[PDB]
RNA sequence: ACGCAGUUUUAUCCGGUAAAGCGAAUGAUUAGAGGUCUUGGGGCCGAAACGAUCUCAACCUAUUCUCAAACUUUAAAUGGGUAAGAAGCCCGGCUCGCUGGCGUGAGCCGGGCGUGGAAUGGAGUGCCUAGUGGGCCACUUUUGGUAAGCAGAACUGG
RNA sequence: UGGGGCGGUACACCUGUCAAACGGUAACGCAGGUGUCCUAAGGCGAGCUCAGGGAGGACAGAAACCUCCCGUGGAGCAGA
RNA sequence: GUCUACGGCCAUACCACCCUGAACGCGCCCGAUCUCGUCUGAUCUCGGAAGCUAAGCAGGGUCGGGCCUGGUUAGUACUUGGAUGGGAGACCGCCUGGGAAUACCGGGUGCUGUAGGCUU
């Protein structure tokens, strides 16, 4: 008919890829450049912060590498903001800001230097670059792993970068992929950036709809009705959460015990059984011809 | 039942090949843009051929692709031209079909004197939810055989939605 | 008469083995190469920068310098009777630590201990390797059975 | 072939040759002398190892001695010392005769042409369903 | 009393030659069973067709006979390189424009701890310096050639 | 320079093999190449997939153009 | 018992087709004002949360193809050193030491490090 292509020979020759590329999760080309440290430092680690976005949540981590697997030292998840007041809007540009700021302040507390290195206590959306003062221990410095995402203009990855930089970390960057930047003129605004952070875009869209039409409004922003939030307090809402993070960022865990030990999954079949199916199968097939 | 196993139209493709490169192609462009509401794009040869009369890297054809509810309208118009009668021999093993029109004027469109007549080709691509994952750059997969489409399934869809007519071959 | 190219006769050496082409598994990079370490060499041809000459493929050496991406190595070489020492700069992905001393290291540490502890006893016990000696007069049992009896077999023109 | 025809018949046998001439021979023709010596490919030839096989015949048992007589006429065409033997196998197969006949009446061996086809107990059962039916 | 060695041992790396393989890649090649796959027939029973029916240059599936200095999944024997302790191990403290969450690294100082597998024998270092710079044979491996007391090479010994 | 001359360049260079599994190793020994070409065919970043094979689509045919599926590199990377 | 983020070793983890998936998750999914890019909000970016295990993913099954590893092949083929051993030669045998690969027959079919959830 037509030649088969996936045959015995195909598989003998074949060569598989590393596991995370087949899953589709990792780019070893770029991971090489990042993680490896120069060979004249010998154990001085190269911390990178990680930022990933799901469909419903945001994860930010800091990590360094070894032979055995990447070590983690501090993490922050955007689903524990209601402990700080924010109830909804957990995937937008703004939650990224609060997410990063939480992360920084938690990090600094563990080392010990949360008294100093406070960054912008008053948000302005300008360009701020932290400085490591003298007589005091050096500032933390790390790098950014975006991943597979595109770094076009206005992602929710750079909205997390700023929370950490305004929180007190030292990171190199540049003001091209912040919102408030004109390609046609190559200038930065530094107030539009502030709008995106406080959520006034969302307010504009809600007020736009409540005027125009109400069915689509209830369909688009149902869960802003539950918890009865409105466009009139967004700016105060996040502005209070920021101060809450700056006050009590320490984390606590959740113990649970005495689980009933139920197996919700089927185990593997053993050899004796596998040899017993085929015999009784052969039996049935023979019997059905003596049936005739 | 079948809550998320329900067919639709992914996209509708529209192609016109001429042979030449110039005014005919420009006229042919204005056609498609008027039928869809959006600019088409011009397509270039791959390698040169003598008897057909063409060189390499010269614009020949023009195509465009539509999506949404506009597709259903244009397909509806095209089938009124076709009297809703198709053959089994126009369906494929992937769950897709297509056909071709010899004159565009039957669609309910005027005749500009500045523009002659033209033909064109429709090709319809079916689908159902959970096919974006194949082009998805984040974590790409393959969809599975219980969820793929057949030559036969497309027939009964066409029989059902329009009371079309399959013909022998 | 042969030529003088730098890769003459390397069709197979600077060639990746079977079903192991591709990107580089990068625990190779994350290793730590300090001064005085003993190292062996093996040219990976997947990357061409900093690879050594044919003559050093399969030789062992010793570190003297450390750069950002490479290492300096002291290697001996036999050329017409006299032997020479040589200082080749080499990038990381062509090297590997050598287990050719860890055995020595297990001993001296075990040996230091085993001296210090069990010193109060008074006996100077064995501390140093000995070769394989002869083999220990002992008995053999015939638990009943007489042995088997073997003999040769007739020839046959089986093919 | 000639004798074997004249003895048994036109169809009482099947004969096969088990060598192929893959190696080449060079010749230097001296119509300079010994300068620029590398020959021209005149010829083809085949190599032999000890124990290899050159010729084989397949026929019935009442025609044993005629088979021997045929090959004996052939050895005088070769440069060397050869010898003849009967095989324990069945035909041009690789199975012992005493086992073959029982082993085909039990669905391990199938006669697919001029040869057979062995089949083990590992594949998928649909081939065990097709057989035994 | 250290140091050495056309040597063995214990650990540990390097290689792609012999052999083998082609139901595994590249390339070559024989024969018949299930495929008119399928293009056409000196033609074929016929108006001929994919009605049949063959086939052929090739051609799908499972098997089959034979091959490789410039092919190879596999893979030796002999071989080559390191290591087998005082230039080692441990304790404590100092200096640094180098690197920096804090830290690493290298260098200097001051103390505590001697046999480190076999079998052998005296080692090291520096000046002046002649004659040579036509080669030949034997086992084994080996290239051209019909061969050579022929021409050209690797190993050891003469 | 298997006497010299006529022929060739083995007279400076590169790949594979011969070459006897480190390296090195000869003959007018085998098979081939060079005295160039490039403002990008150099350098950074981003995005994508090659050869071919199958099934469909107005003129369209062995081959123009459109779409889907399989596709471990069976394509390309100036030249041996 | 199991998932999410980051990974190391890279088929005991791949390929095809069938069964099941509580809770948390992961995804599908609904739109295009502003950010952003498209011939086309299909991909990419943004704002969302009505519904869903159909798919992806997770586990499991195949007298499954391949892969990993044993046995047999076989002390066979080959091989260091040796002989005033045989033989017309080609080549063969022996002493002293080392020692393979196919066919064929069996078994196995992912291990884990750091941080954090569900399993009251
Ligand atoms: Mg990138
Ligand atoms: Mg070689
Ligand atoms: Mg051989
Ligand atoms: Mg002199
Ligand atoms: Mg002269
Ligand atoms: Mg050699
Ligand atoms: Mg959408
Ligand atoms: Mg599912
Ligand atoms: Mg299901
Ligand atoms: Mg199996």
């Amino acid at each position: 008919f037509v030649k088969v292509v996936k045959n015995k020979a195909y598989f003998k020759r074949y060569q598989v890829k590393f596991r995370r590329r087949r899953e589709g999760k990792t780019d070893y080309y770029a991971r090489k450049r990042l993680v490896i440290q120069d060979k004249n430092k010998y154990n001085t680690p190269k911390y990178r912060m990680i930022v990933r976005v799901t469909n419903r949540d945001i994860i930010c981590q800091i990590a360094y590498a070894r032979i055995e697997g990447d070590m983690i030292v501090c993490a922050a998840y955007a689903h524990e903001l209601p402990k700080y007041g924010v109830k909804v809007g957990l995937t937008n540009y703004a939650a990224a800001y609060c997410t990063g700021l939480l992360l920084a302040r938690r990090l600094l507390n563990r080392f010990g230097m949360d008294k100093i290195y406070e960054g912008q206590v008053e948000v302005t959306g300008d360009e701020y670059n932290v400085e490591s003062i003298d007589g005091q221990p050096g500032a933390f410095t790390c790098y950014l792993d975006a991943g597979l995402a595109r770094t076009t203009t206005g992602n929710k990855v750079f909205g997390a970068l700023k929370g950490a930089v305004d929180g007190g970390l030292s990171i190199p960057h540049s003001t091209k992929r912040f919102p408030g930047y004109d390609s046609e003129s190559k200038e930065f605004n530094a107030e539009v950036h502030r709008k995106h952070i406080m959520g006034q875009n969302v307010a504009d869209y809600m007020r736009y709809l409540m005027e125009e039409d109400e069915d689509a409004y209830k369909k688009q922003f149902s869960q802003y009705i539950k918890n009865n939030v409105t466009p009139d307090m967004m700016e105060e809402m996040y502005k209070k959460a920021h101060a809450a993070i700056r006050e009590n960022p320490v984390y606590e865990k959740k113990p649970k015990r005495e689980v009933k030990k139920k197996r919700w999954n089927r185990p593997k079949m053993s050899l004796a059984q596998k040899k017993d199916r085929v015999a009784q199968k052969k039996a049935s097939f023979l019997r059905a011809q003596e049936r005739a | 039942e079948n809550p998320m196993r329900e067919l639709r139209i992914r996209k509708l493709c529209l192609n016109i090949c001429v042979g030449e490169s110039g005014d005919r192609l420009t006229r042919a462009a204005k056609v498609l843009e008027q039928l869809t509401g959006q600019t088409p794009v011009f397509s270039k040869a791959r390698y040169t051929v003598r008897s057909f009369g063409i060189r390499r890297n010269e614009k020949i054809a023009v195509h465009c692709t539509v999506r949404g509810a506009k597709a259903e309208e244009i397909l509806e118009k095209g089938l009124k031209v076709r009297e809703y009668e198709l053959r089994k021999n126009n369906f494929s093993d992937t769950g897709n079909f297509g056909f071709g029109i010899q004159e565009h004027i039957d669609l309910g469109i005027k005749y500009d004197p500045s523009i002659g007549i033209y033909g064109l080709d429709f090709y319809v691509v079916l689908g159902r939810p959970g096919f974006s994952i194949a082009d998805k750059k984040r974590r790409t997969g393959c969809i599975g055989a219980k969820h793929r489409i057949s030559k036969e399934e497309a027939m009964r869809w066409f029989q059902q939605k329009y009371d079309g007519i399959i013909l022998p071959g | 008469t042969n030529t003088k190219g730098k890769r003459r006769g390397t069709r197979y050496m600077f060639s990746r083995p079977f079903r192991k082409h591709g990107v580089v598994p990068l625990a190779t990079y994350m290793r730590i190469y300090k001064k005085g370490d003993i190292v062996d060499i093996k040219g990976m041809g997947t990357v061409q920068k900093g690879m050594p000459h044919k003559c050093y493929h399969g030789k062992t050496g010793r570190v003297y310098n450390v750069t950002q991406h490479a290492v300096g190595i002291v290697v001996n070489k036999q050329v017409k009777g006299k032997i020479l020492a040589k200082r080749i700069n080499v990038r990381i992905e062509h090297i590997k630590h050598s287990k050719s001393r860890d055995s020595f290291l297990k001993r001296v540490k075990e040996n230091d201990q085993k001296k210090k502890e069990a010193k109060e006893k008074g006996t100077w016990v064995q501390l140093k390797r000995q070769p394989a000696p002869p083999r220990e007069a002992h008995f053999v049992r015939t638990n009943g059975k007489e042995p088997e009896l073997l003999e040769p077999i007739p020839y046959e023109f089986m093919a | 072939n000639k004798y074997m025809v004249k003895s048994c018949g036109k169809d009482g046998f099947h004969i096969r040759v088990r060598l192929h001439p893959f190696h080449v021979i060079r010749i230097n023709k001296m119509l300079t002398g010994m300068r620029g010596a590398f020959g021209k490919p005149q010829g083809t030839v085949a190599r032999v190892h000890i124990g290899q096989v050159i010729m084989s015949i397949r026929t019935k048992l009442q025609n044993k001695e005629h088979v021997v007589e045929a090959l004996r006429r052939a050895k005088f065409k070769f440069p060397g010392r050869q010898k003849i033997h009967i095989s324990k196998k069945w035909g041009f197969t690789k199975f012992n005769a005493d086992e073959f006949e029982d082993m085909v009446a039990e669905k391990r061996l199938i006669p697919d042409g001029c040869g057979v086809k062995y089949i083990p107990n590992r594949g998928p059962l649909d081939k065990w369903r097709a057989l035994h039916s």
